[PDB]
RNA sequence: GGAGGUAUGACAA
RNA sequence: GCGGGGUGGAGCAGUCAGGUAGCUCGUCGGGCUCAUAACCCGAAGGUCGUAGGUUCAAAUCCUGCCCCCGCAACCA
């Protein structure tokens, strides 16, 4: 739940890069656009309108709407 | 082959849905010529879709195909010392081939215990424009768009 | 700030295509190139990269306010036309097209042939 | 340290300063090594070579004064190292959520029949 | 639980008993038929009367540590008398005439490519 | 159609 | 006596500034080839010369000791 919060910018990039290589399932919440890009999200679940969707730059479309 | 294009053998329609596409789906799921098992999986899965959804399963399957069948494919071309992909339009026969291959292949990899459950879930997800089969179509279009510089080929 | 007439210089080589839009007096207003759109290597030389370069430079040029440009084409690159048409598509009015490929009337000795 | 400008300007000014500091420490080390190398050469020469032994002690004095004015390079702050690996293996269905509704007592329902896999 | 082994509580009795050393699929069916316990009941549902009947039934058979000592004594004997089979046991090679030029990995252990 | 110009591989057999 | 060195088969890092032993070539097994070389894929090979200390933990810091190499071991 917001892992990069409170972390210095250098440590954030380290966190994102290492998670990307993690060989397991990751349920993540993050308002930091850079961190999610490094992890390489696969599916995004939108709230409050439940929408299990494939991850893409359409994330921006949901943010706008 | 070198001589030229060959005859494509026709398939007869499904007995209960009166759809050739349903027969083609049955063939794709079939293993070792065991068509009885293949047909049972497809018909059970269309009954699951008739339960999770109130719509005609044949309608849901066709909507899944619309979201999965690709339009542009990448055709590897070897030019000199550089081998790069060339975007290519997919002929309608291959479109259903890829759609059936992708829907079946990713259903086999799903997590549900039984194939008909796995197939029904994969079909319904594709009908809603989500899931692995749709992601395979998105990547295929993504690859063509990137290599769109080689369209003149 | 605000222009009405200009000229678009399509510097298209074998390796890359640069599109530069100036006013009629040769003062630059906006420019793009295949290289600055992320294209690398052979991709920079393709007609599509030339097309994208023309678009990105055209839109910036029309943000300033610029209706009609004339085109000067230079170099042997394959992307000259894809740039010329891309200018028309994105909004500009291409009035004239000229070839300004430099030609020595002799001139200097060119570099050696690329083998031996 | 206080800079005028933005974050990038600070990084540019800082990176250059640490670069210029690093080069200073490099050249001070070379001169120390040079004296050290000659001091050793005199130290191992024959006791009969009076002048070289003399010069060796004279350079030993310069070597000492060098080593006492030699700026220490600040230890670069170490970055985090993470190696997260799972003990066991993931399944095709790690988590099953089916028709889950939840509301905090006295507030609107956040989601209704939430189901994902 | 039954013979000093916590048999799986969730499984059906016929299979749960198989987790006892010396009880196979056929032997489990025999003991349940003798005691009179249905084969389909999960052992979590076994009543103390049914469990004790199974324990009484199983106590008749040779299982677990008793069986393991019995078999090890047999192999021990083959080695002690110096029989061909005993040497096969002691040197980790197939004991029932199988060819060893290839395969024999179950007896030999992992391949030593050296 | 034709013509001048623009990596390694014994020896004998 | 003054220095420099001991880490996988060899040559080197890591040693100052303590946490996790690697890189280069080679070796072995399998590929590719008609075959060899080159190439591809896998594996092996050291608890850091050796023994005590310091520390939560040392290849690393400290100390000793044994080895190997360049100098020196006497000047009018
Ligand atoms: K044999
Ligand atoms: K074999
Ligand atoms: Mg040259
Ligand atoms: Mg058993
Ligand atoms: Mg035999």
């Amino acid at each position: 739940d917001q892992p990069t919060n409170h972390l210095d910018p250098e440590t954030q990039s380290i966190i994102g890069a290492n998670f990307n290589l993690f060989e397991g399932t990751i349920i993540v919440v993050s308002h930091n656009p850079s961190f999610v890009e490094q992890i390489g999200i696969n599916r995004m679940l939108i709230l409050p309108s439940g929408n299990i969707d494939n991850y893409s730059p359409e994330l921006l479309e949901y943010y706008s709407n | 082959p070198r001589k030229g294009p060959v005859a494509k053998r026709d398939v007869l329609p499904d007995p209960i849905y009166n759809s050739k596409l349903v027969t083609r789906l049955i063939n794709r799921v079939m293993v070792d010529g065991k068509r009885g098992i293949a047909a049972n999986i497809i018909y059970n899965s269309f009954d699951i879709i008739k339960e999770s959804t109130g719509n005609d399963p044949l309608e849901v399957f066709e909507q899944a195909m619309k979201n999965v069948m690709p339009v542009l494919e990448v055709k590897a071309r070897r030019v000199g010392g550089s081998n790069y992909q060339v975007p290519v339009e997919v002929r309608p026969e291959r479109r259903t081939t890829l759609g059936l291959r992708w829907v079946v292949n990713y259903a086999r990899l799903r997590g549900e215990h039984t194939m008909e459950e796995r197939l029904a879930k994969e079909i319904m997800d594709a009908a809603n424009n989500t899931g692995a089969s749709v992601k395979k179509r998105e990547d295929t279009h993504k690859m063509a768009d990137a290599n769109r510089a080689f369209a003149h080929y | 700030k605000n222009i009405e007439s200009g000229v678009a210089h399509i510097h298209s080589t074998f390796n890359n295509t640069i599109v530069m839009i100036t006013d009629t007096h040769g003062n630059a207003l906006a420019w793009s190139s295949a290289g600055s759109l992320g294209f690398k290597g052979s991709k920079k030389s393709t007609p599509f990269a030339a097309q994208m370069a023309a678009e990105a430079a055209t839109k910036v040029a029309m943000e300033h306010g610029l209706k009609t440009v004339d085109v000067t084409v230079k170099g042997p690159g394959s992307g000259r036309e894809a740039a010329i048409r891309s200018l028309q598509a994105t909004g500009l009015e291409v009035t004239a097209i000229r070839d300004v490929t430099p030609v020595p009337h002799x001139g200097c000795r060119p570099p050696k042939r690329r083998r031996v | 340290s206080i800079y005028e400008g933005d974050y990038y300007t600070y990084k540019k000014k800082y990176s250059e300063n640490q670069l210029l500091r690093e080069k200073m420490i490099i050249q001070q080390e070379k001169e120390v090594k040079e004296l050290a190398t000659f001091v050793q050469k005199a130290k191992q020469a024959s006791q009969t070579n009076h002048a070289l032994k003399r010069m060796g002690l004279e350079r030993a004095i310069r070597l000492d004064k060098k080593k006492k004015n030699l700026t220490k390079r600040d230890k670069v702050y170490k970055r985090v190292k993470m190696d997260i690996k799972p003990n066991r293996e993931v399944a095709r269905t790690p988590l099953k959520v089916e028709n889950v509704t939840f509301h905090y007592p006295g507030h609107p329902i956040l989601y209704k029949d939430l189901s994902f896999q | 639980r039954i013979a000093g082994v916590d048999i799986p509580r969730d499984k059906r009795v016929v299979v749960s008993l198989t987790y006892i050393y010396g009880i196979g699929n056929t032997t489990a069916k025999k003991v349940l038929a003798n005691v009179g316990v249905s084969e389909d009941v999960r052992v979590r549902d076994l009543t103390n009367e049914q469990t004790d009947a199974i324990r009484a039934e199983i106590d008749k058979l040779k299982v677990e540590g008793d069986l393991r000592r019995e078999v090890n004594l047999n192999i021990k004997r083959l080695m002690e008398i110096g029989s061909y089979r005993g040497i096969r046991h002691r040197r980790g090679l197939p004991t029932r005439g199988q060819n060893t030029k290839n395969n024999a990995r179950t007896r030999k252990g992992p391949t030593k490519t050296v």
